[PDB]
DNA sequence: ACAGGATGTATTGGCCTTGAACGTGCCTGGAGACTAGGGAGTAATCCCCTTGGCGGTTAAAACGCGGGGGACAGCGCGTACGTGCGTTTAAGCGGTGCTAGAGCTGTCTACGACCAATTGAGCGGCCTCGGCACCGGGATTCTCCA
DNA sequence: TGGAGAATCCCGGTGCCGAGGCCGCTCAATTGGTCGTAGACAGCTCTAGCACCGCTTAAACGCACGTACGCGCTGTCCCCCGCGTTTTAACCGCCAAGGGGATTACTCCCTAGTCTCCAGGCACGTTCAAGGCCAATACATCCTGT
């Protein structure tokens, strides 16, 4: 299990593309925005900014989760690790 | 210049039989100054974003919505609207 | 003949002082007539909320005077005020009693 | 629409974060965290949009909201 | 003789109920002045300034210790170690 | 020198208010270092404020401004 | 003749003066402040651009893309401390794999 | 209104043979705008604390020393003072 | 499981000091009534840009299988931290005396805000050509077995 | 195993599309002149920060002992990982049609600025009810032999 995972870590830390498909993200953003105002229109650059911010946030959170998991003497990440990282971050 | 007189009036309105000390009054003054600064800064930024040169009650309302959490914001908006309506009608 | 702007709006906080503070903090070049009436009402509401909670906290300790400990307890026991003042330190306030479950005797 | 954030996508995001092994309950937790983040940002952006009496959400609105939450973003205006 | 752990819980209860300062005042004042000497010479301090510094320092340390205690129970331990402080400060961004 | 006036019982007292039940013997040096760094930052900012005002005395307002600059607001000192 | 030529700068001193006078920072603005601000901004831009150009030259490239800016910023302690809470679009991350995982 | 021309001249001074893409120039514009806002806000705050009505070079110097870290601040101060002395001598 | 036993801990009741709350003058800062100029609330128009639908391709998502590595529990050992006592050390509290420096006041000057002409620096389009990404095609190099 | 077999790196071709340069025009930066007020400096007053001395006692330091816990080792089993079909839907290019974002002109009404009047808030100077404190004492709690 080490080989392909390490190769993927090397590959995805060298690139800079987006890692979430763009059609689903638009639908999620639009569905969330329905609970604040009805019949809303989005620019094609607002959604790109939202996706960039979301992906950066998630990658940083996973970086912190990995540290918590290693602190627990593990190589696998678990929901407890995300919860501890978010509690210490003040979220 | 402080907010001691008005804090005391509000206190005797909510709790007629309760007093306050001096350090608690200092904390209350710090609280009032802090929140005033927050709302004023947000209103200034909102006025600058839309290329306007006046701070109206609209900017105060939007700043209150941006800064306060949840139900606090709704009740603050209700109180502010009631005050402005009563002021204009008089 | 003179009537204060706070009596006109039914407020206890000074509208005339807030108007002066808004024109001397360099926030804009003109200030509307209703902005200091809205800001003062919001400030008064927040003060009244905190004071109600702190007075209850003081009455629960058989006391008739609020001290910083009561303010801290009131702020940290309320979910919304805690979020509003989550990066604020209160002098002589202390902390909330809390012991982790795993550390209690078995 | 939250299920459009797929398991392969969350694995890629974890790989960019230098993660070797992932448990099976991570995906739902990640979906919830993403939802909370998006809700906060979008609420602030639509608040900026209702002010100025507009019906279209712009990029500068999301930039202002992200700056207001301490997540300044470069490259979009 | 009380068993190991009882007095610790008693002290936790005692110190989570009080609001007094926990560091002595003269040693803290000396440390503040010694640190300040490396920025400017012949500095004078108001009493309120050192009081504020002490309040802020003690609050910061107490919060850091709470986070450190959370990091130790995550590793199935009841004893705090320097690794826990190091992890908490790393996650906090310090 | 003066960093050793922050004694082991004092750090134990501070850890008890944070709810700690057991403390290792290497904690005290780490705590002293952390406190030194924090004080260095705050005092640097406050002394800069004092120097700008053409003063030879540090006031409480300088400390308050410094702490609020570092994102740690303090109530009760003005 | 231009206020930038008299200071030996490539950044606009007049535009900075206009932006200071219309951003509600003070009632009056002194004559030396635009020069100081322009000099500081020019210095910071030069630093970032030098590091980014070196990063682009490490690879066989002659153009600066956001990836090079990110690599320049994260590999310098001072700029990383200054720009610590800032996200750069299409910048990626620094490649670091923690030990114990190998 | 952007900072593209000046960033380009600085680039040609530092690296006379390297170009720059159009999605990096936006990053640079955002950088300049953010640093300008930071310094100007801190200078305004310094002037307000001391009951002054003017923002001078001293305020800018103090803001630069308060915001920038370590050895960046020293070089920034040197550049600013050199520029102001050259401007006054002219 | 339980019952003494020494210990910490929650009750009163009585003094009893300081600080909280009140009352007075008086001095600014808030309010009232005009006047004059421009900020912004409304219409009206142009044209960008957002949304919606459709066909085709193919890269990515989903599903199932089989096996090994990693998480988690149980056990043993030995280091080191909690507990309680006896011995040193210096923090804390007053009192006195001494300036250094912060706060306020008065006067005089030079620096920054306006205002009206004038001209060239900086967007805006329109081309034009090489960096770079892509595309095969060998050459070179990491992982696993007799 | 130091022999295979993919993975990766290194080579040219190429072509295309985006950065970089050139020209016409308008609007914001420069210049010259004046004025009124903000900041600078000197002289003065007096509060508060610093320093020394002596006593008393509350923390700090040190020491020894025994126990709970940190850490390593081992075993089991099950759950993530990797891989080969199918199946879904994202992506791209194209066309079509208003919603509404972005300017512009006209007009009114709202906010700044001034002078006058006057009452709300601040600084002092007494006082008498909270709350911290001290014995004195009956309960709630921990630990252990049986």
């Amino acid at each position: 299990p080490g080989t392909v995972a390490l190769r993927e870590i090397r590959r995805y830390q060298k690139s800079t593309e987006l890692l979430i498909r763009k059609l689903p993200f638009q639908r999620l953003v639009r569905e969330i925005a329905q609970d604040f105002k009805t019949d809303l229109r989005f620019q094609s650059a607002a959604i790109g900014a939202l996706q960039e911010a979301s992906e950066a946030y998630l990658v940083g959170l996973f970086e912190d989760t990995n540290l918590c998991a290693i602190h627990a003497k593990r190589v696998t990440i678990m929901p407890k690790d995300i919860q501890l990282a978010r509690r210490i971050r003040g979220e | 210049e402080s907010y001691s007189v008005y804090v005391y009036k509000v206190l005797k309105q909510v709790h007629p039989d309760t007093g306050i000390s001096s350090k608690a009054m200092g904390i209350m003054n710090s609280f009032v100054n802090d929140i005033f600064e927050r709302i004023a800064g947000e209103a200034s930024r909102l006025a600058h974003y839309n290329k306007r040169s006046t701070i109206t009650s609209r900017e105060i309302q939007t700043a209150v919505r941006l800064l306060l959490p949840g139900e606090l914001a709704k009740h603050a908006v209700s109180e502010g609207t009631k005050a402005v309506t009563k002021y204009t009608s008089s | 003949k003179a009537k204060t702007r706070s009596s006109r709006a039914g407020l206890q906080f000074p509208v005339g002082r807030v108007h002066r503070l808004l024109r001397k903090g360099n926030y804009s070049e003109r200030v509307g007539a209703g902005a200091p009436v809205y800001l003062a009402a919001v400030l008064e509401y927040l003060t009244a909320e905190i004071l109600e909670l702190a007075g209850n906290a003081a009455r629960d300790n058989k006391k008739t005077r609020i001290i910083p400990r009561h303010l801290q307890l009131a702020i940290r026991n309320d979910e919304e005020l805690n979020k509003l003042l989550g990066r604020v330190t209160i002098a002589q306030g202390g902390v909330l009693p809390n012991i982790q479950a795993v550390l209690l005797p078995k | 629409n939250i299920q459009g954030i797929t398991k392969p996508a969350i694995r890629r995001l974890a790989r960019r974060g230098g993660v070797k092994r992932i448990s099976g309950l991570i995906y739902e937790e990640t979906r919830g965290v993403l939802k909370v983040f998006l809700e906060n940002v979008i609420r602030d952006a639509v608040t900026y949009t209702e002010h100025a009496k507009r019906k279209t959400v712009t990029a500068m609105d999301v930039v202002y909201a992200l700056k207001r939450q301490g997540r300044t973003l470069y490259g979009f205006g």
